[PDB]
Protein backbone atom coordinates (compact mmCIF):
# COMPACT_ATOMS: atom_id res chain seq x y z
CA UNK A 1 0.00 0.00 0.00
CA UNK A 2 0.94 3.66 -0.27
CA UNK A 3 2.73 5.00 2.82
CA UNK A 4 0.95 7.56 4.99
CA UNK A 5 2.02 10.70 6.82
CA UNK A 6 1.24 11.94 10.33
CA UNK A 7 3.72 14.68 11.30
CA UNK A 8 5.21 17.33 9.03
CA UNK A 9 8.46 19.26 9.28
CA UNK A 10 7.39 22.84 9.95
CA UNK A 11 10.61 24.65 9.01
CA UNK A 12 14.37 24.44 9.44
CA UNK A 13 16.23 27.26 11.19
CA UNK A 14 19.73 27.85 9.82
CA UNK A 15 22.33 30.62 9.94
CA UNK A 16 24.97 31.74 7.45
CA UNK A 17 28.37 30.25 8.19
CA UNK A 18 26.83 27.76 10.63
CA UNK A 19 26.57 24.02 10.08
CA UNK A 20 23.19 22.45 10.84
CA UNK A 21 22.31 18.76 10.95
CA UNK A 22 18.84 17.26 11.38
CA UNK A 23 17.89 13.61 11.87
CA UNK A 24 14.34 12.80 10.74
CA UNK A 25 11.95 11.71 13.53
CA UNK A 26 11.04 8.03 13.67
CA UNK A 27 7.30 8.86 13.51
CA UNK A 28 7.50 11.10 10.43
CA UNK A 29 5.97 8.58 8.00
CA UNK A 30 3.96 5.38 8.28
CA UNK A 31 3.07 2.46 6.03
CA UNK A 32 0.82 -0.52 6.71
CA UNK A 33 3.56 -2.84 5.43
CA UNK A 34 6.53 -1.12 7.11
CA UNK A 35 5.26 0.88 10.15
CA UNK A 36 8.67 2.60 10.61
CA UNK A 37 10.56 5.38 8.85
CA UNK A 38 13.97 3.73 9.22
CA UNK A 39 12.91 0.63 7.26
CA UNK A 40 11.69 2.79 4.36
CA UNK A 41 13.63 4.64 1.68
CA UNK A 42 13.82 8.41 2.21
CA UNK A 43 14.93 10.97 -0.37
CA UNK A 44 15.13 14.76 -0.62
CA UNK A 45 13.94 16.55 -3.75
CA UNK A 46 13.29 19.96 -5.30
CA UNK A 47 10.06 21.40 -6.71
CA UNK A 48 10.13 19.45 -10.01
CA UNK A 49 11.55 16.29 -8.37
CA UNK A 50 15.26 16.96 -8.85
CA UNK A 51 17.78 15.94 -6.21
CA UNK A 52 20.21 18.23 -4.44
CA UNK A 53 23.43 18.80 -6.34
CA UNK A 54 26.83 17.81 -5.01
CA UNK A 55 27.81 21.50 -4.80
CA UNK A 56 24.60 22.58 -3.04
CA UNK A 57 24.93 24.11 0.42
CA UNK A 58 22.53 21.48 1.84
CA UNK A 59 22.92 17.73 1.36
CA UNK A 60 21.24 14.69 2.90
CA UNK A 61 22.43 11.11 3.36
CA UNK A 62 19.78 8.40 3.07
CA UNK A 63 21.70 5.63 4.87
CA UNK A 64 22.28 7.91 7.86
CA UNK A 65 18.79 9.44 7.23
CA UNK A 66 20.44 12.74 8.10
CA UNK A 67 20.19 16.11 6.38
CA UNK A 68 22.94 18.67 6.86
CA UNK A 69 24.22 21.92 5.46
CA UNK A 70 25.83 25.31 5.88
CA UNK A 71 24.32 28.35 4.14
CA UNK A 72 25.84 31.51 2.72
CA UNK A 73 24.57 35.09 2.76
CA UNK A 74 23.67 34.85 -0.94
CA UNK A 75 21.09 32.23 0.14
CA UNK A 76 19.54 34.10 3.07
CA UNK A 77 15.77 33.88 3.40
CA UNK A 78 13.24 31.22 2.50
CA UNK A 79 13.64 27.96 0.64
CA UNK A 80 11.43 24.94 -0.05
CA UNK A 81 12.16 21.22 -0.21
CA UNK A 82 10.23 17.95 -0.43
CA UNK A 83 10.73 14.75 1.55
CA UNK A 84 9.81 11.66 -0.47
CA UNK A 85 9.11 8.40 1.39
CA UNK A 86 9.17 5.33 -0.88
CA UNK A 87 8.43 1.86 0.47
CA UNK A 88 9.19 -1.62 -0.86
CA UNK A 89 5.84 -1.43 -2.66
CA UNK A 90 7.11 1.25 -5.03
CA UNK A 91 4.69 3.89 -3.72
CA UNK A 92 5.76 7.33 -2.52
CA UNK A 93 4.29 9.56 0.18
CA UNK A 94 5.24 13.24 0.05
CA UNK A 95 5.77 15.90 2.69
CA UNK A 96 6.93 19.47 2.13
CA UNK A 97 8.99 21.75 4.34
CA UNK A 98 10.45 25.25 4.37
CA UNK A 99 13.87 26.39 5.56
CA UNK A 100 14.62 29.86 6.93
CA UNK A 101 18.25 30.99 6.71
CA UNK A 102 19.11 34.04 8.80
CA UNK A 103 22.12 36.30 9.07
CA UNK A 104 24.45 35.81 12.01
CA UNK A 105 22.66 37.37 15.03
CA UNK A 106 25.88 38.66 16.62
CA UNK A 107 26.80 40.33 13.33
CA UNK A 108 29.77 42.68 13.53
CA UNK A 109 30.16 43.34 17.29
CA UNK A 110 31.72 39.98 18.19
CA UNK A 111 34.18 40.26 21.12
CA UNK A 112 36.63 37.94 19.31
CA UNK A 113 37.77 37.73 15.69
CA UNK A 114 40.07 34.87 14.69
CA UNK A 115 42.10 35.31 11.50
CA UNK A 116 44.40 32.87 9.72
CA UNK A 117 46.12 32.55 6.35
CA UNK A 118 46.77 29.13 4.78
CA UNK A 119 48.60 27.78 1.74
CA UNK A 120 47.09 26.81 -1.60
CA UNK A 121 44.28 28.20 -3.71
CA UNK A 122 41.00 28.93 -1.88
CA UNK A 123 39.04 28.35 -5.10
CA UNK A 124 38.56 24.56 -4.63
CA UNK A 125 37.89 25.04 -0.90
CA UNK A 126 35.19 27.68 -1.46
CA UNK A 127 33.79 25.83 -4.49
CA UNK A 128 33.44 22.61 -2.46
CA UNK A 129 30.91 22.46 0.36
CA UNK A 130 32.50 19.14 1.39
CA UNK A 131 35.80 20.93 1.98
CA UNK A 132 33.93 23.62 3.92
CA UNK A 133 32.19 21.18 6.26
CA UNK A 134 35.42 19.21 6.67
CA UNK A 135 37.16 22.45 7.66
CA UNK A 136 34.40 23.35 10.13
CA UNK A 137 34.39 19.93 11.79
CA UNK A 138 38.20 20.00 11.82
CA UNK A 139 38.25 23.27 13.76
CA UNK A 140 35.63 21.78 16.08
CA UNK A 141 37.81 18.72 16.67
CA UNK A 142 40.88 20.95 17.07
CA UNK A 143 39.09 22.57 19.99
CA UNK A 144 37.90 19.07 20.94
CA UNK A 145 34.29 20.13 20.41
CA UNK A 146 31.37 17.91 19.42
CA UNK A 147 28.80 20.39 18.09
CA UNK A 148 30.52 21.77 14.99
CA UNK A 149 27.85 24.50 14.71
CA UNK A 150 29.78 26.57 17.28
CA UNK A 151 32.05 27.71 14.43
CA UNK A 152 30.77 30.60 12.30
CA UNK A 153 33.07 31.38 9.40
CA UNK A 154 32.53 35.00 8.42
CA UNK A 155 34.64 35.71 5.35
CA UNK A 156 37.26 34.07 3.10
CA UNK A 157 39.51 36.08 0.77
CA UNK A 158 41.89 34.85 -1.93
CA UNK A 159 45.42 35.95 -1.08
CA UNK B 1 50.78 29.14 7.65
CA UNK B 2 49.82 32.04 9.94
CA UNK B 3 47.43 32.62 12.84
CA UNK B 4 46.24 36.11 13.79
CA UNK B 5 44.10 36.32 16.93
CA UNK B 6 42.73 39.85 17.27
CA UNK B 7 40.29 41.45 19.68
CA UNK B 8 37.13 43.33 18.78
CA UNK B 9 33.75 44.31 20.19
CA UNK B 10 34.42 44.80 23.89
CA UNK B 11 38.11 43.96 23.28
CA UNK B 12 38.90 47.00 21.12
CA UNK B 13 41.98 47.97 23.16
CA UNK B 14 43.31 44.39 23.12
CA UNK B 15 45.39 42.51 20.56
CA UNK B 16 46.28 38.94 21.46
CA UNK B 17 48.54 37.71 18.63
CA UNK B 18 52.13 38.63 19.58
CA UNK B 19 53.55 40.51 16.60
CA UNK B 20 55.96 42.43 18.90
CA UNK B 21 54.30 45.82 18.32
CA UNK B 22 56.39 48.77 19.54
CA UNK B 23 53.63 51.31 18.88
CA UNK B 24 53.44 54.00 21.57
CA UNK B 25 50.62 56.50 20.91
CA UNK B 26 51.15 60.18 21.60
CA UNK B 27 49.17 62.39 23.99
CA UNK B 28 46.26 64.67 23.14
CA UNK B 29 47.28 68.32 23.14
CA UNK B 30 45.48 70.37 25.82
CA UNK B 31 43.15 72.89 24.16
CA UNK B 32 42.78 76.24 25.88
CA UNK B 33 39.32 76.62 27.38
CA UNK B 34 37.41 79.58 25.92
CA UNK B 35 34.52 80.67 28.18
CA UNK B 36 32.51 83.56 26.76
CA UNK B 37 31.43 86.36 29.10
CA UNK B 38 29.15 89.25 28.08
CA UNK B 39 28.67 91.70 30.95
CA UNK B 40 26.85 94.97 30.47
CA UNK B 41 28.65 98.20 29.66
CA UNK B 42 28.11 101.83 30.39
CA UNK B 43 28.65 103.91 27.28
CA UNK B 44 32.24 104.72 26.41
CA UNK B 45 30.65 107.92 25.06
CA UNK B 46 30.71 109.12 28.69
CA UNK B 47 34.41 109.82 28.10
CA UNK B 48 33.70 112.18 25.22
C1 LIG C 1 33.93 28.80 21.65
O1 LIG C 1 34.64 29.00 22.84
C2 LIG C 1 34.11 28.25 23.95
C3 LIG C 1 34.95 28.63 25.14
O2 LIG C 1 34.20 29.34 26.11
C4 LIG C 1 34.11 26.74 23.65
O3 LIG C 1 33.33 26.07 24.63
C5 LIG C 1 34.09 25.23 25.53
O4 LIG C 1 34.06 23.84 25.19
C6 LIG C 1 34.78 22.99 26.10
C7 LIG C 1 34.66 21.58 25.57
O5 LIG C 1 35.64 21.31 24.58
C8 LIG C 1 34.25 23.14 27.53
O6 LIG C 1 35.07 22.35 28.39
C9 LIG C 1 34.35 21.93 29.58
O7 LIG C 1 35.23 21.40 30.58
C10 LIG C 1 34.57 21.24 31.85
C11 LIG C 1 35.60 20.81 32.88
O8 LIG C 1 34.93 20.19 33.96
C12 LIG C 1 33.42 20.21 31.69
O9 LIG C 1 32.66 20.17 32.89
C13 LIG C 1 32.50 20.56 30.50
O10 LIG C 1 31.54 19.52 30.29
C14 LIG C 1 33.29 20.86 29.23
O11 LIG C 1 33.92 19.64 28.85
C15 LIG C 1 34.25 24.61 27.94
O12 LIG C 1 33.64 24.82 29.20
C16 LIG C 1 33.48 25.43 26.91
N1 LIG C 1 33.45 26.83 27.30
C17 LIG C 1 32.34 27.44 27.74
C18 LIG C 1 31.11 26.60 27.83
O13 LIG C 1 32.35 28.63 28.06
C19 LIG C 1 33.50 26.44 22.28
O14 LIG C 1 33.74 25.08 21.93
C20 LIG C 1 34.08 27.36 21.21
N2 LIG C 1 33.42 27.13 19.93
C21 LIG C 1 34.08 27.05 18.77
C22 LIG C 1 35.57 27.22 18.83
O15 LIG C 1 33.49 26.86 17.71
C1 LIG D 1 35.03 40.23 3.24
O1 LIG D 1 35.53 39.89 1.99
C2 LIG D 1 34.89 40.69 0.98
C3 LIG D 1 35.39 40.17 -0.35
O2 LIG D 1 36.79 39.96 -0.32
C4 LIG D 1 35.16 42.19 1.19
O3 LIG D 1 34.25 42.92 0.38
C5 LIG D 1 34.98 43.66 -0.61
O4 LIG D 1 35.28 45.00 -0.17
C6 LIG D 1 36.05 45.74 -1.13
C7 LIG D 1 36.34 47.08 -0.50
O5 LIG D 1 35.31 48.02 -0.80
C8 LIG D 1 35.29 45.86 -2.45
O6 LIG D 1 36.13 46.49 -3.40
C9 LIG D 1 35.41 47.51 -4.13
O7 LIG D 1 34.01 47.47 -3.86
C10 LIG D 1 33.24 48.44 -4.58
C11 LIG D 1 31.81 48.37 -4.07
O8 LIG D 1 31.84 48.47 -2.65
C12 LIG D 1 33.36 48.13 -6.08
O9 LIG D 1 32.61 49.07 -6.82
C13 LIG D 1 34.83 48.18 -6.50
O10 LIG D 1 34.96 47.84 -7.88
C14 LIG D 1 35.70 47.27 -5.63
O11 LIG D 1 35.39 45.93 -5.99
C15 LIG D 1 34.86 44.49 -2.96
O12 LIG D 1 34.00 44.63 -4.09
C16 LIG D 1 34.12 43.73 -1.87
N1 LIG D 1 33.75 42.39 -2.32
C17 LIG D 1 32.50 41.93 -2.32
C18 LIG D 1 31.45 42.87 -1.81
O13 LIG D 1 32.22 40.80 -2.71
C19 LIG D 1 34.95 42.63 2.64
O14 LIG D 1 35.57 43.90 2.83
C20 LIG D 1 35.52 41.61 3.62
N2 LIG D 1 35.14 41.94 4.99
C21 LIG D 1 35.92 41.68 6.04
C22 LIG D 1 35.38 42.09 7.38
O15 LIG D 1 37.02 41.13 5.92
C1 LIG E 1 26.19 22.73 20.64
O1 LIG E 1 25.81 24.07 20.31
C2 LIG E 1 24.41 24.21 20.00
C3 LIG E 1 24.20 25.65 19.59
O2 LIG E 1 23.68 25.75 18.27
C4 LIG E 1 23.57 23.81 21.20
O3 LIG E 1 22.19 23.89 20.86
C5 LIG E 1 23.91 22.39 21.63
O4 LIG E 1 23.21 22.06 22.82
C6 LIG E 1 25.42 22.25 21.87
N1 LIG E 1 25.76 20.88 22.20
C7 LIG E 1 25.79 20.42 23.46
C8 LIG E 1 26.16 18.98 23.62
O5 LIG E 1 25.53 21.14 24.42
Amino acid sequence: QRPELKNHIDRVDAWVGTYFEVKIPSDTFYDKEDTTTDKLKLTLKLREQQLVGEKSWVQFNSNSQLMYGLPDSSHVGKHEYFMHATDKGGLSAVDAFEIHVHKRPQGDKAPARFKAKFVGDPAPVVNDIHKKIALVKKLAFAFGDRNCSTVTLQNITRG
Amino acid sequence: TSIAITGSGSCRHLQFIPVAPPGIPSSVTPPTEVPDRDPEKSSEDDVY
